């Protein structure tokens, strides 16, 4: 089924051509747009009082990544790489080795968060919840070497945001 | 087969008067290239780049391949004269920045592995 | 008037021992650009254009390439511009 | 002594440059659009006094939103060069600030601060109109504490 | 006289406007700063690019229709006269020779925008 746009044919009597004379000569058209606009003046604005009001967001928000632990304290990466293996950009790189007490844990957890196209690939690669996208979205830097996440760096931001990034996790697991 | 088709060419003379043609269109350009970039180059140093790009090519003994390098210079003279390129374009068969490379065996064993 | 031959004959001399490759003394009315001066055609082509810009005509491929010695640039110059001296 | 007068004039020449920061439009990719949301009702970037500006002569800062290739380089930095002074530059996405998903491409520029100076760094692909706004504002800052007329005072 | 203090008030805070408005800032400047603005590219020159016959031809019909204008403004007074059937047929004259006017440039394509 379809339907036509523009293929309507005006009427062409005393009284449509007098309507149509009057609404060229009177501009009552111009007149229903500048209604339209009077209306819109005494409407409510939509806009919020930013960095006092905040948009709303979701759990499942992509923000800046985190690296995360147990809660006896151990961190969680357990150096698999697959979070590297599925990256799109290679914007994480990692070196791992054996820890002195023999655990398998990576010496090197670089993002390059403007390689990053925070696509959330790598938190879903993840096989233990080490690699997050945390809720954090203002975290806009004056150079660009800030912007080269080390695993110091990011063990930092998973110790900063855990307490909001379990809530979140714990909120939107079941959906994962 | 054993023979090819030719692209506007069937033979190395009717290759070479396109390529005279092309040098000769490229050679009248380059005046008017420096004056309207507004080029810091002499228009000796400009038609001398020029030389110095289809001498090049002139290794070239298969008249399709000596075809496609006309073809792909009409292209180049044809964004040079509607200003297509911009300053920087045509300046960039002049590597002003880049350093003077090394040659001989020995400046290059200094400098690294690559022969 | 038209110019005659000499006339040719001069302003060939004058823009062929303008170009750079061509040495004054090395430079005769027969002086054949590739085998006497040591010439390529690239630079047959340059001068041809110093052959275009002075006489005023354009003189296209198909013949502009049998111009090898100066006296032949000067036997077409006249035959174009019809001089019979 | 007469270093209060030349700071307290600093602060105003500083409080008038940061109310009235008027950006350049440079949209060159998805970070647009999430720029203008950023002037949508929403966030209101006008009510900021961060009007909606036209050619760069009566711009104070550039927004990069979007990736930049080899082919639009030198325009950006034309339009750079043509913007008077004080001038500033806010690279938003992962495109502008260091290639992004294209890094390892052959065509395009790994970061548009090869280009020109970049003052903000906007993260994100593409940073939410909020995060780019907080970027806005941490420039606006930046340009707070400023001390230009100090800095002369002291040469 | 009153108005002539006005007018030089007026000229004078305007060009006291232009002295701090165009020397007061803080100024650096370099060649390619200040080069023309082409949206991101440098302007072609040409030769005389503001032409066409209709950017003319508007101007002086406007400039007829001034004088015609100029012919009209004296009403207001022409209409204290005892004299006002004669008045009144000129004045109605001369706004027929407008419209004449406008309406045989109108037939005669005139007023249009053409290819
Ligand atoms: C409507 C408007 C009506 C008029 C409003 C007038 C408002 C006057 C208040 C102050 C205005 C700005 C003054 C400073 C100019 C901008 C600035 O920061 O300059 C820094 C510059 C910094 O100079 P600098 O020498 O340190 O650096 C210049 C060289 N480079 C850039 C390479 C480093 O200051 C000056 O050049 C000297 C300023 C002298 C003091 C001026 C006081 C105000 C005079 C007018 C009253
Ligand atoms: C403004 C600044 C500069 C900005 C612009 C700088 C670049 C300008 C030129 C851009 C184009 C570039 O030259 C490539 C082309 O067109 S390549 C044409 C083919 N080229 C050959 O070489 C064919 C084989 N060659 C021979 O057969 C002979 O060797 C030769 C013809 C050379 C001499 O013949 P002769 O009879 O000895
Ligand atoms: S969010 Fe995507 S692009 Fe960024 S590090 Fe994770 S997998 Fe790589
Ligand atoms: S963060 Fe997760 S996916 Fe990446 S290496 Fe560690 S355990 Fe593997
Ligand atoms: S950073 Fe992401 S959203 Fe922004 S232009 Fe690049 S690909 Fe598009």
């Amino acid at each position: 089924t379809y339907k036509f746009v523009n293929m309507r044919e005006p009427s062409m009597d005393m009284k449509s051509v007098t309507d149509r004379a009057a609404q060229t000569l009177l501009w009552t058209e111009l007149v229903r747009g500048l209604g339209m606009t009077l209306s819109y003046l005494f409407r409510e604005p939509a806009t919020i009082n930013y960095p006092f009001e905040k948009g709303p967001l979701s759990p499942r928000f992509r923000g800046e990544h985190a690296l995360r632990r147990y809660p006896s304290g151990e961190e969680r990466c357990i150096a698999c790489k697959l979070c590297e293996a599925v990256c799109p950009a290679q914007a994480i790189t990692i070196e791992a080795e054996p820890r002195a007490d023999g655990s398998r844990r990576t010496t090197r957890y670089d993002i390059d968060m403007t390689k990053c196209i925070y696509c959330g690939f790598c938190q879903e690669a993840c096989p233990v919840d080490a690699i997050v996208e945390g809720p954090n979205f203002e975290f806009s830097t004056e150079t660009h070497e800030e912007l080269l996440y080390n695993k110091e760096k990011l063990l930092n931001n998973g110790d900063k945001w855990e307490a909001e990034i379990a809530a979140n996790i714990q909120a939107d697991y079941l959906y994962r | 087969g054993t023979s090819v088709k030719p692209i506007f060419s069937r033979d190395m003379n009717e290759a070479k008067r396109r390529v005279r043609e092309l040098y000769r269109a490229w050679y009248r350009e380059v005046p008017n290239t420096v004056h309207l970039f507004q080029l810091d180059i002499s228009v000796k140093q400009g038609r001398d780049k020029v030389r110095e790009m289809f001498m090049k090519n002139a290794h070239v003994t298969d008249p399709r391949v000596v075809d496609l390098l006309v073809i792909k210079g009409k292209m180049e003279l044809e964004e040079t004269i509607n200003v297509w390129k911009q300053r920087t374009h045509i300046m960039r068969f002049f590597h002003e920045t880049e350093a003077p490379r090394p040659t001989d065996f020995l400046s290059k064993f200094y400098v690294g592995h690559d022969p | 008037p038209p110019l005659t031959l000499e006339a040719i004959k001069d302003r060939v001399l004058y823009v062929l021992k303008l170009y750079d490759k061509i040495d004054p003394e090395k430079l005769s009315v027969n002086s054949h650009f590739m085998k006497d001066l040591g010439l390529d055609s690239l630079d047959q082509v340059e001068i041809i254009m110093a052959m275009e810009d002075e006489f005023g005509f354009e003189i296209p491929d198909i013949d502009a390439e049998k111009l090898m010695c100066p006296q032949e640039i000067v036997d077409y110059i006249a035959d174009k511009k019809d001089v019979y001296e | 002594r007469g270093e209060y007068v030349v700071a307290k004039l600093d602060d105003l020449v500083n409080w008038a440059r940061r109310s009235s920061l008027w950006p350049m439009t440079f949209g060159l990719a998805c970070c647009a659009v999430e720029m203008m949301h950023m002037a949508a009702p929403r966030y209101d970037m006008d009510r900021f006094g961060v009007v909606f500006r036209a050619s760069p002569r009566q711009s104070d800062v550039m927004i990069v939103a979007g990736t930049l290739t080899n082919k639009m380089a030198p325009a950006l930095r034309k339009v750079y060069d043509q913007m008077p002074e004080p001038r500033y530059v806010v690279s938003m996405g992962s495109c502008a600030n260091g290639g992004g998903y294209y890094h390892y491409s052959y065509s395009v520029v790994r970061g548009c601060d090869r280009i020109v100076p970049v003052d903000i760094y906007v993260p994100g692909c593409p940073p939410t109109a909020e995060a780019l706004l907080y970027g806005i504002l941490q420039l606006q800052r930046k340009i707070k504490r400023e001390k230009r007329l100090r800095i002369w005072y002291r040469r | 006289m009153n108005i002539m203090l006005t007018l030089l008030t007026n000229v004078t805070l305007a060009s006291l406007l232009v002295l701090i408005a165009f020397w007061l800032p803080q100024l650096n400047a370099y060649s390619e700063k200040t080069s023309p603005y082409e949206c991101g590219f440098d302007p072609m020159g040409s030769a005389r690019l503001p032409f066409s016959m209709k950017f003319f031809l508007v101007a002086i019909t406007f400039l007829l229709f001034d004088l015609e204008i100029a012919l009209l403004l004296p009403l207001p007074w022409a209409s204290q006269t005892n004299n006002l059937k004669t008045m009144l047929t000129m004045a109605l004259f001369l706004l027929i020779l407008l419209a004449a006017s406008l309406a045989y440039e109108w037939t005669q394509k005139g007023l249009e925008w053409a290819e």
